[PDB]
């Protein structure tokens, strides 16, 4: 509930942006800026409770793939407004 | 118990009549104090204070005529109280600035009389000593941490100093793991201090830190690299979208002028620029001429080419902190 | 979490709005949260300001996707 919560609620809003219109630019990408920003406040903050060793433990690995769940998710947007050929969106 | 009533006026005999205020050969050669070290644990080595915590069993041996016994044939370990009874070198380490001998369940000493006079004197220390550290390279940094181990009241001319065994008088080391440094190497010295009140003798115990980069790229590096690659997503959005690459663009410039406040504060307050503030200091060149990418980007349109800009940007950006990457890297590692 | 609902009276059309008024919220909970339980010890169960805040937090985020709702309804 400090660590694992976070980074699972933080992946599903990531994934909140792909049920928003193509053409709500400013709005997907709050999304993932917003998203990737918490991502990395909380892989600093994991760290904080343990000592500095070197190798990798069990939450850095899951820090580190919702890490590519929720960059990866900005990615496809970008992806997505790349062949978004209209500003305008759906009216009526 | 006949043997205990023997060792009893042995062990009375040696310390009736003794002047516990004279060194062994008093008024004549000084008395060689030989040393060895082993390495408990190392801790808390940290730059904020710069100091290091060093637990250890300090061993010194000398002879000592006065405490010479020729009828038991067994060496002599006695109760630690012992030792207030008897001369001991004064020997103090410069550098440290806490330390305390082990008190559960008792003092942490040992005294043990051979019959020839020697006398082994063993102490667990916990030391924290000073360790100055130039953190100019930090984290891709090695540190060298001393121990300065000397006599305060007696010179030259009436205690010398030898590790005793020589270049394998301290152990342990090996075998002490730091998380985030590795002990690449110790060494041993002997040397004569000079003051204003006569030359000592002197033993510096230097250990060699390296420092793991694993734990930085984890921390430092990779938010920080991820972050300069997030800012670059900015180049791939259509120029009249203000909102959006402004908004992705201050958003990682602040947030990279955060990571570097926060991590800098938990360092001392030492005046010259690291090598993470490098790296940092680079890649906020790198997000903030992103942001700048665009505020051109706009200032040449609303004041084709325009893609240029934003499509030439879109693969210099990534090459250009690749070949900084490169410099940085290979400069410092 | 009452500023949260404030998003309701936002006209639909305003994604760019909501979207950050909601982002804003549900993220202030969690640091909240966060920034609550770092001075308590690491205690493995939830208290009694736990099972508040993580109530509060299902009311945001649901406030948040009450408008990715109302916007795949509308356009998708
Ligand atoms: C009271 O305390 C004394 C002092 O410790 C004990 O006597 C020593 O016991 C140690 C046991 O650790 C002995 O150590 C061995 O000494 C061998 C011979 O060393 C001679 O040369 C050195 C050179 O400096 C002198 O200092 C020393 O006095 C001797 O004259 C070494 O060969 C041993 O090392 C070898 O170990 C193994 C097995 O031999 C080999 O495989 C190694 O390669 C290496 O060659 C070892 O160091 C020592 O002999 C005793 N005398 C000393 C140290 O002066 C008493 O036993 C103790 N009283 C008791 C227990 O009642
Ligand atoms: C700095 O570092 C030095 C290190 O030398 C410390 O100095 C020693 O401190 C200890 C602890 O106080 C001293 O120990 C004391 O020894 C006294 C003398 O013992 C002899 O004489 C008595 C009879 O008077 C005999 O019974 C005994 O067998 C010895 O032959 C004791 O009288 C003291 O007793 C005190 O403590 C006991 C604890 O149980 C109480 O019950 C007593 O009532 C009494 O309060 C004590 O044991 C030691 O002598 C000091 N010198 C040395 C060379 O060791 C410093 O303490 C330390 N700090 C500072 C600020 O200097
Ligand atoms: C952490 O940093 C400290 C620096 O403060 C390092 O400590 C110094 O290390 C150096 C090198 O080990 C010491 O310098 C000298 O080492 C000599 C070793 O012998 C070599 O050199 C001699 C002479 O050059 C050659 O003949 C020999 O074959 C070897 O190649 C000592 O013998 C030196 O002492 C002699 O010279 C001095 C100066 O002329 C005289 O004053 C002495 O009386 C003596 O005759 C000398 O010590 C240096 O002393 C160390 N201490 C310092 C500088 O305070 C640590 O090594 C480093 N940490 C690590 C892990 O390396
Ligand atoms: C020297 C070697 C040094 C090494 C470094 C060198 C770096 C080199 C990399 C340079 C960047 C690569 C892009 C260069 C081309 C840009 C222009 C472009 O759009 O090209 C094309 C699309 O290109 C693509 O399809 C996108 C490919 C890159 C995206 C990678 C996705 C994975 C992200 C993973 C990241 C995860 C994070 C990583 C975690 C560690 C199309 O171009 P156009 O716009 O349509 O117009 C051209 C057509 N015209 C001519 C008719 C007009
Ligand atoms: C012409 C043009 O491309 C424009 C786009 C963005 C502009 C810069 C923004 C930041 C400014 C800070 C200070 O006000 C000084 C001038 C300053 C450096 C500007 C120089 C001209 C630029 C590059
Ligand atoms: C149909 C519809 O209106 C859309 C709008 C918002 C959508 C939710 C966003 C969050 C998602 C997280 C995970 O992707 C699992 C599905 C998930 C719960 C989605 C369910 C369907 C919703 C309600
Ligand atoms: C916090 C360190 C995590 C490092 C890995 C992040 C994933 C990179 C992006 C992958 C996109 C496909
Ligand atoms: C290098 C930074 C990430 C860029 C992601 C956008 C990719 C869009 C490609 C669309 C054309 C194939
Ligand atoms: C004294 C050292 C000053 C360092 C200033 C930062 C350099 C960043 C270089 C970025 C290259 C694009
Ligand atoms: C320490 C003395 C001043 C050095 C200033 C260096 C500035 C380098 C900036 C590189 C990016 C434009
Ligand atoms: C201060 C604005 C920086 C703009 C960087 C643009 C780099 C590409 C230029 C190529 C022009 C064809
Ligand atoms: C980074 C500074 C670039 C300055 C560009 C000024 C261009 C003025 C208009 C002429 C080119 C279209
Ligand atoms: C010794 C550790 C080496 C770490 C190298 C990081 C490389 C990052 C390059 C990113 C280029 C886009
Ligand atoms: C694509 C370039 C990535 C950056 C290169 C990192 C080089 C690390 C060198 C490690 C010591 C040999
Ligand atoms: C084990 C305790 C679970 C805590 C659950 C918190 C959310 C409940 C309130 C939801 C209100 C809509
Ligand atoms: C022990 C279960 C924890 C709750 C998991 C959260 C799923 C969204
Ligand atoms: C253990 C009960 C959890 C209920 C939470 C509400 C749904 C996200
Ligand atoms: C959680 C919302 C589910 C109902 C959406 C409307 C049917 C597509």
């Amino acid at each position: 509930i400090q660590t694992y919560l976070p980074c699972i609620m933080t992946v599903i809003l990531s994934q909140v942006s792909f049920w928003l219109n193509r053409e709500s630019v400013p709005a997907r990408t709050v999304f993932g800026v917003t998203t990737v920003l918490t991502m990395t406040t909380l892989s600093i903050s994991a760290r904080n409770s343990l000592p500095k060793v070197a190798y990798a433990t069990a939450m850095d690995w899951f820090i580190a793939v919702c890490y590519a769940f929720v960059f990866s998710a900005l990615i496809e947007f970008a992806t997505v407004n790349y062949f978004t050929k209209r500003g305008y969106a759906w009216d009526g | 118990p006949s043997n205990m009533s023997l060792v009893k006026e042995t062990v009375d005999r040696l310390l009736k009549g003794y002047d516990i205020r004279l060194r062994p050969d008093f008024g004549g050669p000084p008395v060689a104090v030989g040393m060895n070290i082993d390495i408990a644990s190392i801790d808390m080595v940290s730059e904020v204070n710069m100091d290091y915590t060093l637990t250890m069993y300090f061993q010194q041996a000398w002879r000592d005529k006065r405490l010479s016994y020729n009828v038991i044939p067994l060496n002599l370990t006695l109760d630690n109280r012992v030792a207030d009874q008897l001369w001991v070198p004064d020997t103090y380490f410069l550098n440290d600035k806490k330390s305390f001998v082990h008190g559960v369940t008792v003092k942490n000493r040992m005294i043990r009389l051979h019959p020839d006079g020697t006398v082994l004197y063993g102490l667990r220390i916990t030391t924290t000593a000073a360790c100055m550290m130039d953190l100019r390279r930090y984290p891709l940094d090695e540190q060298n941490c001393t121990l300065e181990i000397e006599s305060y009241g007696y010179t030259t001319d009436d205690i010398e100093f030898y590790w005793r065994g020589d270049d394998n008088a301290v152990t342990g080391v090996t075998k002490i793991e730091l998380p985030q440094f590795s002990i690449v190497d110790y060494k041993l010295i002997t040397k004569k201090v000079v003051f204003s009140t006569g030359s000592y003798p002197r033993l510096s115990l230097s250990f060699k830190l390296k420092r793991n980069i694993g734990y930085f790229i984890l921390q430092t590096y990779m938010p920080s690299i991820l972050i300069t690659i997030l800012s670059w997503v900015s180049f791939w959005i259509n120029y009249d979208a203000s909102a959006a690459r402004v908004a992705l663009g201050i958003t990682t410039v602040l947030t990279m002028t955060t990571i570097n406040t926060h991590l800098r504060e938990t360092l001392p307050k030492i005046p010259y620029v690291k090598a993470i503030d490098m790296y940092l200091m680079g890649c906020f060149v790198f997000v903030f001429m992103a942001l700048l990418e665009y505020a051109l980007v706009n200032y040449i349109f609303f004041g084709t080419d325009v893609n240029a800009i934003d499509r030439w940007s879109r693969i210099f950006f990534p090459v250009v902190f690749s070949f900084f990457n490169i410099v940085y890297w290979l400069y410092y590692v």
